[PDB]
């Protein structure tokens, strides 16, 4: 990024500097102009590699990944205006600035050129997201969930500084991933096991496992106003890509102990899907779906040998658009019914026929309709782990069968009769409710036309 | 039962009266409003079928000279020997 | 439910289960009076176990061999196409928000629509005047006086008095 | 903002008659076969006083059920026993437990031994000895 | 019953364990300056014998 | 199977004063319809049976819980049980395949993919 952080930091002295209610139409207007500058200088060729300028950017050469990072800020401001307009103007503008500040660290992140600038940027988040949970959230039991939102990610990430500086003083310098040509092998010891352990375990804190993931249905359950930072929390979970940066080198040959990370993420994969068919919350309903086929990608990486890097490149953005779109469905149907419990929503499909199409195609991306961006990568996870052994198709295939029920378990809940109630919930899906509901599948199937850019090195 | 006698007498004077109300169409109450506005078989099919013939055939004549594998038509399946060749068969 | 009317709940379904199995009409009709002679065993007697043992042996041979996929009268609690008309499904009061040039059609219908509301807008000086009075403390099924002692409007006005018609 | 008996509590014998119904009217006057004694067996993480389980169950099945809506669709007020397993489940039919389908699937279990036999059309059986002579024994001449 | 119980067993033990052991450190220090200073000489005598502190 | 379901029993005259259990609910039904019928509500009913349902199910089970019984420690036979067993399958796997891949060959020679 030559000048990508440079225009967007100038957007910050524009919120409180501006007038009254013009601040929404002004902030969205400037924001889309950067989106072309993202597209233009990137997407170049391309053969190993594009070292961008200097010691602050390697241009995201092997995986682009950065276009998706920039849709969301001109996408959530139209969403957050549902229930925010009740406060002072100076307090509302602070809520605008902290979300814009969230993007700037993540703009320098995902490229990052290095590793010692990585970790300070890997931890540069969690400061604005935590404040969003504290002020202007929902009802109580927020503050413990704010503490569970800490004390896991910070608990696991601290041995990375134990790991990385131990590498920096030992073999060369980790400023350059491309000066990582000389890499000594790592043998089996009782010291080197922990060297691989601290190198990996912090990345399991963000993309979850069957262990240590109780915090994840707290921030999504107890969540801000109407899915406001919850959409950003989608990129916060998928943005643990850095295992692709690190373990591609830097003890690759330790696979003797890969197995309890293969197995735990596999029986826990089939389990946490069925752990929500008796859940009674809408915002928890997509949350446990977002565990399962996000836990699919982990066995695509620790198992090496591409035809596995191909799909895993695409499976990060797979639910990254989809679960963001499902939260947009769940952020709607709450300004009209002020409880998020799904059972009270009997008698839909007749009052809102226009958004009923949007329920269909959204949940048609979990069955996923094989000419899409979802079942084009899940076939390559099949193509990899079947070469591992012949058993792996069984537990992974039932995951394609449980979410078949688990997605249509939501769709049929819309179709009921006589609705018993609801002198409120009149509003027949205004312009903000459906224009914001667009621009998700509209690039998604667009990317299914020529899906060449969604591919790693690989 | 003598209790519901006064019931369903005024209800027929309310529910069917509401249905007397619901039966209501004053002079076909569509405005629409504003505004306005077999043998041919001349352009209803000609726009339908006769136009996309030339476009897709151009997409195949400009295709064989470019792609090295055009139509991959199979063998002759010929039992005698014929005039397309020079020899014959019994 | 009482013991005497417990006979009636079985008596209608005793013959209703039989026409499921018949092939003719008279074949079913010949067994109507033929089954009546079994019902004419004890015509009028006391209400004690002698009337219960007539029902205690009506446990068997009534549930025993009962209705092998019977007639269902399709507009029913069961049966096919029982709630089939649901593409319409009568959304009564879906017509609040219009933002007109869509309320252009039916002019006289909306002029009568606000008219009926004053019957509901002014009932709680009369309906709630007897609602505190007609219920003794917290007792049984709470229909009002079915004329409401001057004018019954409705008492169930208006979601039941303008309830959903079928089509 | 409902705080008074907002959920269940550590029951089930903290004057269980004062549970139902000072609030959470699952029982009328603690003798309705639905007093909050039915904490299954406690000690576990089950339901406490829990206006919950072993009350009369196995179906809300969308019956005739006209005195209110009251079956499953139309919100009776406070009769919650168990949920999230019943929008697709039912009551007892006319037949009873008898697992005759395994005996019905046992019809091929006799013919599963017939899968070992052969199926040549001609000639007939004559199953008495080796005079059937299946394959080639001798040469041409 | 397993996911929010037997995963709520090991980590909320840690907060309760520290809050058990934060309760034994302040509530036993309510004045009694006679009882403070006899414990400081325990510190200065145990430092002689125990370790490399004189060698 | 599930169930008989015992749709008939005896009466006359067991528990003559047991009736009017509908008086509990019809008072609530009178409290329901009086809340339901009004000229201006514009909102949902509070319906505290669903309030007391999820919150005493999703939460308030861990304050209820104690490990004072082994049938609460019975989840060791379901969680970690098969989780060892899949690895007990898989540790026997991938090495028997490897020994035939190391010593001797069985694959086709045109296995570029993979
Ligand atoms: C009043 C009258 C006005 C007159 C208007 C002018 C007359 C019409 C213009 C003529 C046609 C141009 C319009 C494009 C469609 C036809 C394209 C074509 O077949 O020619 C090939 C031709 C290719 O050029 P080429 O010289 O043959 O070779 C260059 C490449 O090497 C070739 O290889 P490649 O790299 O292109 O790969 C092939 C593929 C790959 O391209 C892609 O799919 C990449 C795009 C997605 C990437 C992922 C993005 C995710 C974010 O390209 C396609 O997708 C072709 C499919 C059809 C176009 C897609 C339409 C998208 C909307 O054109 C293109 O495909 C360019 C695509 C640009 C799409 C523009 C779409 C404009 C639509 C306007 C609105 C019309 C609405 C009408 C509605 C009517 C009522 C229902
Ligand atoms: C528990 C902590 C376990 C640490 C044991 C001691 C590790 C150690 O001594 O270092 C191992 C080694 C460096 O020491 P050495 O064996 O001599 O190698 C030659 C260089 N001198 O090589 C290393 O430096 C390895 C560095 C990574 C090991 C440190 C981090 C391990 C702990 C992470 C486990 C997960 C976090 C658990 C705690 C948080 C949760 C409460």
């Amino acid at each position: 990024m030559l000048k990508y952080i440079i225009p967007t930091i100038m957007l910050m002295p524009l919120t409180w500097l501006s007038k009254n209610n013009m601040i929404w139409v002004n902030s969205t207007a400037h924001s889309l102009l950067i989106s072309f500058t993202s597209l233009l200088l990137m997407n170049q060729f391309g053969d190993n590699s594009l070292n961008f300028s200097l010691l602050f950017f390697s241009d995201s050469l092997s995986t682009p990944l950065l276009i998706l990072t920039m849709w969301l800020l001109p996408l959530m401001l139209m969403a957050s205006q549902h229930h925010l307009s009740k406060e002072n103007l100076t307090r509302k503008k602070l809520f605008i600035t902290m979300l814009i500040s969230l993007q700037l660290f993540l703009i320098m992140t995902f490229t990052a050129m290095e590793l010692i600038l990585f970790y300070i940027l890997f931890e540069a988040t969690l400061v604005p997201t935590l404040i969003i949970i504290t002020r202007w959230g929902n009802q109580t039991e927020r503050l413990n969930a704010g503490l569970y939102f800490l004390f896991y990610t910070l608990a696991g990430s601290l041995p990375l500084l134990v790991a990385l500086i131990y590498i920096q003083n030992t073999v060369g310098s980790l400023n350059f991933l491309m000066l990582q040509y000389w890499v000594q092998p790592v043998h089996n010891s009782w010291s080197n096991v922990f060297m691989w352990l601290a190198c990996m375990m912090a990345f399991m804190v963000k993309m979850p496992l069957y262990g240590l993931h109780l915090w994840l249905p707290k921030a999504h359950v107890e969540a801000p106003i109407a899915g406001s930072m919850v959409l950003a929390a989608v990129l916060l979970k998928l943005g643990g890509y850095g295992m692709l940066r690190i373990t591609l080198i830097l003890n690759p040959m330790t696979d003797f102990m890969a197995y309890p990370f293969i197995m735990l993420s596999l029986w826990g994969m089939i389990m946490t899907s069925s752990i929500c068919l008796r859940q009674t919350d809408l915002k928890s309903l997509i949350a446990y779906s977002s565990v399962s086929h996000m836990a699919l990608v982990i066995v695509a990486i620790l198992i090496q040998t591409p035809w596995s890097y191909m799909g895993a490149t695409a499976l990060m953005i797979a639910h990254g658009l989809t679960s963001s779109m499902l939260f947009c469905l769940a952020n709607s149907n709450y300004e009209r019914i002020h409880s998020r419990t799904m059972i009270l929503a009997r008698g839909l499909q007749t009052l809102l026929p226009l958004m009923a199409t949007w329920w269909l195609l959204a949940s048609l991306t979990n069955l996923a309709l094989p000419p899409t961006i979802n079942l084009i990568g899940e076939l390559f996870v099949v193509m990899s782990t079947f070469s591992w052994s012949n058993i792996t198709i069984i537990l992974m295939g039932v995951n394609m069968v449980i979410t078949a029920l688990y997605s249509l378990y939501m769709l049929i809940m819309t179709q009921r009769g006589k609705y018993t109630y609801h002198i409120n919930n009149i509003s027949p899906s205004f312009t903000r409710e459906n224009a914001l509901m667009s621009l998700h599948i509209l690039p998604l199937l667009l990317l299914t036309l020529n899906p060449k850019i969604i591919l790693g090195p690989l | 039962t003598p209790e519901e006698k006064l019931r369903l007498q005024q209800l027929r004077e309310l529910r069917r009266r509401w249905l007397k109300d619901q039966e209501l169409s004053p002079r076909e109450p569509v405005l629409p409003p504003q505004r306005v506005s077999t043998y041919r078989h001349s352009i209803f099919a000609f726009t339908h079928v006769l136009i996309p013939v030339w476009i897709i055939h151009y997409y195949l004549k400009y295709h064989v000279t470019t792609k090295p594998y055009t139509i991959v038509e199979k063998k002759p399946r010929i039992f005698p020997g014929d005039t397309i060749l020079e020899t014959g068969e019994v | 439910l009482t013991h005497q009317q417990k006979v009636l709940r079985l008596y209608k379904r005793a013959l209703r289960h039989l026409e499921s199995w018949c092939i003719h009409r008279d074949k079913y009709r010949y067994f109507a009076c033929l089954l009546r002679a079994r019902f004419d065993e004890h015509k009028n007697e006391k209400d004690m176990v002698k009337a219960t043992q007539l029902l205690r042996e009506a446990e068997e041979e009534f549930w025993h061999g009962q209705h092998p996929q019977p007639y269902i009268f399709p507009e029913s609690p069961g049966g096919t196409s029982y709630e089939r008309y649901e593409c319409y499904k009568v959304p009564e009061w879906c017509l609040d928000d219009w933002h007109p040039s869509e309320k252009a059609m039916y002019p006289d219908y909306f002029a009568k629509r606000e008219q009926w509301k004053k019957l509901r807008r002014e009932s709680w000086e009369r309906e709630v005047k007897q609602l505190q009075e007609e219920t003794p403390v917290g007792g049984p099924r709470t229909e009002a006086l079915p004329p409401a002692r001057k004018q019954g409007d409705l008492p169930p006005l208006w979601w039941h008095i303008v309830t959903r018609p079928r089509e | 903002a409902s705080h008074i008996t907002k959920d269940m509590l550590p029951g089930p014998y903290p004057k269980t008659p004062e549970e139902r119904a000072a609030a959470a009217k699952k029982y009328n006057m603690r003798v309705e076969d639905y007093e909050p004694y039915p904490d299954d067996g406690t000690g576990y993480g089950d339901y406490p006083k829990l206006p919950d389980r072993s009350q009369q169950e196995r179906d809300p099945w969308y019956d005739w059920d006209h005195p209110d809506l009251r079956l499953n669709w139309g919100e009776p007020m406070h009769w919650d026993l168990d949920m999230y397993i019943r929008n697709r489940v039912d009551t007892s039919p006319t037949p009873v437990n008898w697992n005759l389908m395994c005996k019905h699937l046992f019809g091929f279990v006799a013919f599963m031994l017939f899968m070992f036999w052969v199926g040549e059309t001609y000639p007939a059986y004559q199953p008495v000895g080796p005079k059937q002579y299946p394959y080639n024994n001798l040469y041409l001449e | 019953l397993l996911d929010l119980i037997w995963l709520e067993a090991i980590l909320p033990k840690t907060i309760s364990l520290a809050q058990m052991k934060a309760s034994t450190l302040v509530t036993n220090q309510k004045g009694l300056i006679k009882l403070y200073f006899l414990s400081f000489l325990i510190t200065i005598l145990i430092s002689m014998i125990l370790f490399n502190f004189h060698e | 199977t599930t169930l008989d379901p015992a749709e008939y029993d005896i009466s006359s005259e067991t528990r003559k004063a047991q009736a009017e259990r509908l008086a509990i609910r019809s008072r609530l039904k009178r409290e329901y319809q009086l809340q339901y019928y009004d000229p201006s509500r514009r909102g949902v009913i509070e319906d505290p049976a669903l309030v007391r349902w999820t919150y005493a199910r999703s939460a308030n089970i861990y304050p209820n819980f104690r490990p004072n019984t082994k049938t609460s420690l019975l989840g060791a036979l379901f969680g970690i049980g098969p989780l060892v067993f899949w690895y007990y399958v898989f540790k026997t796997d991938r090495d028997r395949k490897e020994k035939l891949i190391q010593e001797g060959k069985l694959d086709r020679t045109f296995n570029i993919s993979y």
